[PDB]
């Protein structure tokens, strides 16, 4: 709050964003069916992420 | 003799021509060659069938084997072949033809 | 209305044009031309919404204005003309349909347009007719159009007169045409090399040419004809054609009479025939070289040369073997002029 | 005071020019890769003329600066990143032409 | 072939009279590349890389500080070849 | 007659034409199929549809499949077609000429001058009484193959199993 | 005759329909319609080698049971043989070799799949 | 007794012949969505898969 | 037995045939992909009016574009319409995509959808709730069964 | 007058085909508690023709980077052997009377995924590509133990003659028999077919679609009918194979109303078996098979070819 009615600034933590960040260090070297199973376990959302 | 096997002893001479031609990726090759099996085969199961010698009614099949079966190693050498290069005849190592 | 803002695809702009058969390849540029600017446009349809419907986008919410009516009906007409500042005539069709006999529509619908133009107090009007209207006797469209050419003139004697030199675009009826002629086999020449010659114009070149010419002040009763900088052979040119497309090229030398008797196999069918012995007289009579007329040029545009633009016209003819190719391998092909 | 890369002007200048030489030789196979219909020479003299419009900075590590936001877009263009329709952007080709003679802009709009 | 100096400057030459900005009248061999030639500094960079790319090697770019004298590169790429004959 | 045997060896021999010229194992592929499936008609003409059904299964439906992978693993960016080559296409009438001289030959009914003499007239000819009982030929003729035949059941089981180690011996190596 | 006749019949009857396929609908195919699918953006490529050991290294040895079966499928007909004692140790021979080749397979870790 | 034509070509390796072995250059590489369904309408996860 | 009368017969055969099952792709890029699904969800079941949603385009035909669009994302969008057959269709959806709705005025937003390709029917709602949206493509078929190329090409 | 059969075998089964789709959204509507098609209908009976129609109505564009003549010859060997097969099918009395036309059931089956690979070949994607090829992958590796199975299957009947096989089942149905090899025939069927858990061909989720993407109006309804002409095909295999019936010669018609029963009731199975498993991966798919179907299929071979002697019960066909 600046003390103005108008917020300043309002960064907002997506916890989604992290996760997919780990992604690809969970994902290496596995199967192409299991990396699309795996996105699913990080049950992410991609409008989060996008913010 | 019928012009039948006349005309499969034939199909065998070109089976072969096209393997000796021989050009490019070498994989044809092994094609031309599956081929010339094919029509050995031929062959002699209609003789098989034309005199009634009964006993070699098992030999088409064993002969479609082994031929068969080199064949099935052939692709083998080629993979190793097509593993450094991405394969063509065009190129070879050794020296001195 | 006064033109507020930059040009601008929300610009406005006085311009309330009324283009007519604008489904066919021209005028789609010249819509969106017109959409660039943001101008006005009432685009009216004679068939049906459907194939009309990738016209929307080139507007702005309000812009385009799609309204039904008929060439026919006197009133029909009136209705589209009832707001328009300028009325423009696109109309042209190659094949003769039935129930519209080939005379009127070269005919009677640019008279009841151009008198129509009269009656609304339309502030501008214009028309196409091509270079070779001037009157001959292969070829019933040059004479027919001549005559609404010469109506409308006799009609709205200010408007001007489109006499285009035969323009080149992906959406093509022409290019395409010869293009595709390798299908049947050769391509029927009806004696090769000079027997006919002819010069092209970039589509986009006479989009921006019509609408440059409503920006043109002098573009009053001037009857405007456009051609491209260069000059070729028609024998040459399917030379480059394939040179493009990249089949096969097959010559196919004709005796001139067989032709004919090819065009009337193929009239034969109800659908939209490949080819007629109207378009068999498209084929073979060469375009007039006069420039002295008011002409593209004019206009300050500068001809965009065909040579670099083909490729991309003709590449979905191309097999899959050459489907991604530099124009420039192809070797521009000479100039005759 | 922390420089980004180069100490001095010059030293940056060699690093521009190995950008200059890997777009150069890039612009082919991007017209090929990409079916893009320009002429192939076109593109590289659009290279230049990018080149050419900041061909007047002059603080020390704006420069390099420039030279890092240079190496995306060849970064982009290499990896198929970007498309047709981005790379074709920079061309402005559908715009209506706006000529800067005072008088011109004077009959079309109110201007600034 | 043994590859003698006078392939090297011929080729130099010519693909600098290949190249645009350098007209036949502003080409001079001694002549400092720059100091003579009115072509823009990027032009340097561009010929050098066309003329390496006939020679086939990648110059480093301290080899571009050099210039000086076209000839003087012509004397890096005899430098290279190792003939200087 | 009919002849269906014998134009069933000319679509053979052609599918050989196509099949020995050499553009793209893929396309040669098909021509061993159709060759296959020509080749296992004209086999079952003489009745011997047991092993006509082999070839059509065994060889058909077994190694082309596996050519069909070795494309994926050879390949390269545009293959040819038979029409894509002057040498290619140049083969293949180089081969339908010649055979359409055999066929021409049995135009000619003479016993053929080529190689050694070819009898001529029709396949139905050389035909015998195939009486039997309620069994085929090939049946009991082939079914001898492991009573009556137990050495070469040997030597191809043991071939068979030492082919397997040799793939592996040449695999592993890389 | 009769199979050759219903041959015949089927493919004349697909390829009917293959011709009643494009034949009718009678529209306007252009570029980039006809540009190849990619789930949107444009290809990075056309298809090249999608390399694998891991293909022949198991299809090879498809091929050679299929070849093996190829000499299972006498053996309804060679069991009605008057003397078995002379055929089963034979018909049990193979399918010991091979399950002896599947075997030697299963545990050199030749047999990787995938 | 060589020839000059062969006199180019280099004596054989005392070894492996390894150089050829830089050569080999295989990748693939390709894209999910968005419209892949596993893409959840919104993902372009461009990878360089393998076979 | 006028020619007219069996055209309108053929007229009436194929667009009741191609409004009787159209097969939509979607791109549920935001939030309003949850409420397509809930059209396709049991208890509305768009299915037993025969829509069925089958992935690539080629073996679809309408496309509902639920969801905000974005800048990157738009030319994506532009190549799957352009690769769909003729008859084509698509639905903007929600306050979406009929012109950025909520995020009118962001650099990324697109506007409209309509602005990359030719929209029929629009489903205003934010999100629309999903029978709105089933009120939308059962208006879509009072739109296709209005189509007539077969009456106007024996015309023209 | 042997044409009027033939085409009175062809066009009955398209229309099975075409009520196949609709009874497929239908059951597997129901599994999902949703009620499937049935506005259209009434009960939904009008929608498969109104499918259809949608289809060959809509265009069908040759892609500008495939080869046209694979691209084309695919479909056209898809539905031709998908139909080709049918023709030795007992029932009760077969059109044909092939002496082994049970080797020809799998001589059909075997050429039917050939043109898998050329639809995926000649499709020229990335997807097309990858996905033929995953797809012939799993499809040989499970004809491989198909053909096994069904030879110790036979090995009892007496031979390869198909009407025998109804012989051979006047009483206790050969499933009683051996049930085992009818279980991995069961899902041999269930993967050869390319269908539910074994789901890879058309990949869906996995890759939109698979080879058959980039087919689009007719060469698209070809492959979907195709695909479907094998599935109840390789049911009333199953069913005649597996499951004998009563059969007076003085009323054949009676048997067939039982036949049409037991296979159908193979059929929707498939559909139930739809609605409840998630597909295995291209790894576990031959992962079971070539580790844990074959040893048992190769184990049940050696005990039938065993059992014949032992019990001294060898079938009566010469
Ligand atoms: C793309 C184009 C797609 C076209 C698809 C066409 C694919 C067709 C290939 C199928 C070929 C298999 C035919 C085998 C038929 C067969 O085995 O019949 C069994 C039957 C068993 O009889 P028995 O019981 O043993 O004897 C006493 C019985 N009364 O055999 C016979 O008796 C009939 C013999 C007649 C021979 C007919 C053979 C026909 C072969 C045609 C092959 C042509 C291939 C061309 C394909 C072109 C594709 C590009
Ligand atoms: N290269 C060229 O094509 C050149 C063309 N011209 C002339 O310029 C004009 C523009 O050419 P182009 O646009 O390519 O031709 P098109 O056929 O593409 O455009 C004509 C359009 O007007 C419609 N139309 C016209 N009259 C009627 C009617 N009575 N009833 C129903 N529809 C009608 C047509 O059918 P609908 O709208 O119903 O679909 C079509 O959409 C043409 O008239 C042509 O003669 C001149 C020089 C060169
Ligand atoms: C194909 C079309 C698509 C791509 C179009 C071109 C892409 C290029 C992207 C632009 C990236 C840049 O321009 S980065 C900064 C470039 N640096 C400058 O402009 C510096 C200007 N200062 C100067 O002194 C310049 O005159 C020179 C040329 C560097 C002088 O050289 P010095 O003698 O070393
Ligand atoms: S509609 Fe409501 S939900 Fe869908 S995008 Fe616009 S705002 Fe988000």
């Amino acid at each position: 709050s600046d003390g103005s009615s108008r917020p300043y600034r309002c960064k907002i933590k997506a916890p989604g964003f992290a996760h997919l960040a780990g992604l690809d260090k969970m994902s290496k070297g596995h199967m192409l069916a299991d990396v699309v199973a795996i996105i699913g376990t990080q049950d992410i959302v991609f409008g989060e992420v996008d913010r | 003799m019928p012009l039948v096997y006349m005309n499969i002893i034939m199909a065998f001479a070109i089976a072969l021509a096209g393997l000796l031609m021989y050009r490019s990726h070498l994989m044809s090759s092994l094609l031309c060659l599956e081929g010339m099996m094919l029509s050995l085969f031929i062959m002699s199961t209609l003789i098989i069938l034309n005199t009634h010698f009964t006993l070699a009614n098992m030999m088409p099949i064993i002969l479609l084997v082994f031929a068969a079966c080199e064949a099935a190693l052939g692709l083998s050498l080629l993979v190793m072949v097509s593993n450094t290069y991405g394969t063509d005849y065009v190129q070879n190592l050794n020296l001195l033809q | 209305l006064i033109p507020h803002g930059k040009g601008g695809r929300s610009s406005v702009s006085g311009i309330v044009a009324t283009v007519f058969g604008a489904t066919g390849f021209l005028g789609r540029y010249v819509v969106n031309h017109l959409g660039r600017m943001g101008s006005q446009v009432i685009v009216p349809y004679r068939c049906e919404p459907y194939d009309t419907m990738h016209l929307r986008p080139m507007g702005d919410l309000g812009q385009i204005i799609f309204m039904e009516w008929n060439g026919k009906d006197k009133d029909s007409i009136r209705k589209v003309v009832e707001h328009s500042n300028v009325v423009i005539n696109l109309v042209g069709r190659e094949w003769e349909t039935k129930n519209f006999d080939f005379e009127d529509v070269f005919v009677k619908i640019p008279h009841a347009i151009a008198q129509v133009s009269k009656e609304a107090g339309v502030e501008k009007l214009i028309h196409i007719s091509h270079l070779n209207a001037d009157i001959k006797s292969p070829s019933r469209y040059l004479r027919s159009k001549a005559v609404g050419e010469k109506e409308v003139r006799a009609a709205f004697p200010e408007a001007t007169i489109i006499k285009p030199s035969d323009i080149f675009g992906r959406e093509d009826r022409f290019l395409n045409y010869f293009a595709s002629m390798r299908w049947f086999g050769g391509v029927p020449l009806i004696s090769l090399g000079k027997e006919t010659v002819k010069q092209p114009v970039y589509i986009v070149d006479v989009s921006k040419g019509i609408i440059n010419a409503i920006k043109d002040p002098d573009a009053k009763g001037k009857t405007f004809a456009f051609v491209g900088p260069n000059r070729y052979l028609l024998f040459d040119l399917v030379q480059y054609i394939f040179a493009v497309a990249y089949r096969p090229f097959l010559p196919y030398p004709l005796p001139h009479f067989a032709y004919r008797w090819v065009g009337r196999l193929f009239e034969v069918s109800p659908f939209e025939p490949w080819t007629t012995r109207d378009k068999v007289e498209r084929v073979h009579m060469s375009d007039m070289t006069l420039p002295h007329l008011p002409g593209l040029e004019d206009l300050g545009i500068q001809a965009t040369p065909l040579e670099l633009k083909a490729i991309e016209v003709l590449r979905r003819h191309r097999t899959y073997r050459w489907l991604t190719s530099e124009m420039e391998d192809v070797k521009p092909a000479k100039t005759v002029n | 005071v922390k420089p980004i890369f180069s100490r001095d002007m010059n030293e940056a200048k060699r690093r521009v020019r190995e950008l200059y030489r890997a777009w150069y030789r890039e612009v082919p196979n991007t017209v090929h890769l990409f079916q893009l219909d320009i002429s192939v020479k076109q593109g590289r003299d659009k290279v230049r003329e990018m080149f050419m419009k900041n061909a007047h900075v002059t603080d020390p590590r704006v420069v390099d600066l420039l030279v890092i936001k240079g190496k995306m877009e060849l970064e982009e263009t290499i990896n198929v990143w970007k498309q047709r329709t981005h790379i074709m952007r920079f061309f402005h080709e559908t715009e209506a032409p706006r000529p800067t003679d005072f008088l011109s802009k004077f009959y079309v709009g109110h201007d600034p | 072939p043994p590859l003698t100096l006078e392939a090297i400057k011929d080729r130099v030459l010519y693909v600098l009279k290949l190249y645009d900005k350098i007209d036949p009248e502003k080409l001079s061999v001694n002549s400092h590349f720059m100091k003579d030639l009115g072509l823009d500094s990027l032009d340097q960079v561009e010929i050098i890389m066309a003329m390496e790319d006939e020679f086939g090697f990648e110059i480093p770019d301290i080899d571009a500080e050099k210039l000086m004298c076209p000839q003087e590169i012509v004397d890096y790429i005899a430098d290279k070849k190792d003939v200087y004959e | 007659t009919m002849y269906i045997a014998f134009i069933l060896s000319t679509i053979f021999v052609i599918g050989f034409v196509g099949f020995s010229s050499k553009p793209s194992p893929i396309y040669g592929g098909l021509g061993l199929i159709v060759s296959g499936g020509v080749g296992c008609g004209i086999v079952l003409n003489f009745g011997g549809s047991f092993l006509g059904l082999m070839v059509f299964l065994i060889y058909l439906g077994g190694m082309l499949v596996v050519f069909g992978y070795t494309t994926a693993m050879a390949t390269e960016m545009y293959p040819e077609v038979w029409v894509s080559n002057k040498t290619v296409f140049g083969a293949f009438v180089s081969g339908l000429m010649m055979e359409f001289c055999m066929v021409y030959y049995a135009l000619k009914e003479e016993e053929v001058e080529i190689i050694f003499k070819f009898n001529g007239l029709g396949d139905w000819v050389i035909y015998d009484t195939g009486d039997s009982g309620f069994f085929s030929e090939e049946a009991m003729g082939i079914a001898a193959l492991y009573s009556y035949g137990t050495w070469l059941v040997i030597v191809t089981g043991w071939s068979l199993l030492i082919g397997v180690v040799v793939i592996m011996e040449i695999t592993r190596g890389n | 005759m009769n199979i050759m006749l219903t041959l015949l019949t089927n493919v004349t009857l697909a390829s009917l329909l293959v011709l009643i396929a494009f034949w009718l609908p009678q529209l306007n195919a252009y570029s980039e319609k006809t540009s190849p699918y990619e789930c949107g953006f444009d290809p990075m490529g056309s298809a090249r080698l999608p390399f694998s050991m891991k293909f022949f290294l198991v299809a090879i040895t498809f091929l050679l049971f299929d070849l093996e079966i190829a000499l299972l499928l006498p053996l309804p007909w060679a069991s009605q043989t008057n003397n078995l004692k002379t055929m089963l140790t034979m018909a049990l021979f193979l399918l010991i070799l091979l399950a002896a080749s599947l075997a030697y397979e299963w545990t050199q870790k030749g047999l990787e799949w995938a | 007794y060589p020839t000059k034509e062969t006199a180019h070509w280099k004596p054989p390796p005392w070894n492996d012949v390894d150089p050829p072995k830089d050569t080999l250059v295989s990748n693939l590489t390709l894209n999910f969505g968005p419209q892949h369904p596993a893409a959840h309408g919104v993902l372009r996860l461009v990878m360089e898969l393998s076979g | 037995s006028r020619g007219e009368y069996v055209v309108a017969k053929l007229d009436d055969l194929v667009n009741w045939a191609r409004r009787s099952s159209l097969w939509p792709m979607t791109f549920g890029l935001a939030c309003c992909a949850v409420e397509m699904m809930h059209m396709a969800a049991p208890r509305y079941d768009m299915d037993r009016f025969g829509v069925v949603f089958r992935a690539s385009p080629r073996q679809s035909d309408v496309m509902i574009v639920a969801g905000t669009l974005t800048n990157k994302m738009a030319p994506a969008l532009r190549k799957v319409y352009d690769q769909m057959p003729e008859p084509r269709y698509v639905v903007s959806m929600g306050s979406c995509a009929n012109g950025g709705g909520y995020y009118h005025y962001s650099y990324s937003v697109v506007r409209g959808c309509d602005r990359i390709v030719p929209v029929d029917i629009y489903v205003p709602g934010c999100p629309p709730t999903a029978e709105a949206l089933l009120y939308g493509i059962l208006q879509l078929q009072r739109k296709i069964k209005r189509e007539k190329r077969l009456r106007i090409w024996y015309r023209r | 007058m042997f044409m009027i059969n033939i085409l009175s075998l062809i066009i009955p089964i398209l229309l099975a085909v075409a009520f196949l789709t609709l009874v497929e959204r239908k059951v597997l509507g129901y599994m999902q508690l949703r009620k499937g098609p049935n506005v259209v209908g009434p009960y939904g009976l009008l929608q498969p023709i109104a499918d259809a129609l949608k289809l060959f109505t809509k265009e069908p564009l040759r892609p500008a980077t495939s080869s046209i003549s694979m691209f084309i010859i695919a479909p056209i060997l898809a539905l031709s052997l998908a139909l080709t097969m049918w023709v030795p099918l007992p029932m009760p009395y077969p059109l044909i009377n092939m002496n082994l036309g049970v080797l020809f059931m799998l001589a059909m089956s075997s050429l039917a995924v050939y043109s898998i690979l050329w639809s995926g070949w000649a499709s020229n994607s990335k997807y097309a590509l990858i996905g033929a090829l995953r797809a012939v992958a799993q499809t040989i590796s499970y004809e491989v133990t198909l053909a096994i199975i069904l030879l110790s299957v036979l090995l009892m009947n007496g031979s390869y003659t198909l009407s025998t096989l109804i012989t051979t089942q006047e009483h206790i149905w050969m499933i009683f028999t051996s049930w085992p090899l009818a279980m991995m025939w069961f899902i041999s069927t269930l993967a050869e077919t390319n269908r539910a858990p074994f789901d890879l061909t058309e990949g869906e989720s996995e890759l939109v679609s698979g080879f058959n993407v980039e087919y689009a109006a007719g060469p698209f309804a070809m492959f979907f009918m195709a695909e479907y002409a094998n599935i109840i095909m390789m049911n009333a295999f199953t069913a005649i194979l597996f499951l004998g019936a009563s059969h007076d010669p003085h009323t054949p018609e009676l048997y067939t109303i039982n036949f049409v029963l037991k296979t159908l009731a193979l059929t929707i199975t498939f559909l139930w078996i739809r609605a409840s498993y998630p597909r295995f991966r291209y790894d576990q798919l031959m992962h079971l098979l070539w580790k844990s179907f074959l040893p048992l299929t190769l184990a049940l071979c050696m005990w039938h070819i065993s059992l014949p002697i032992m019990t001294a019960s060898i079938p009566p066909q010469s």
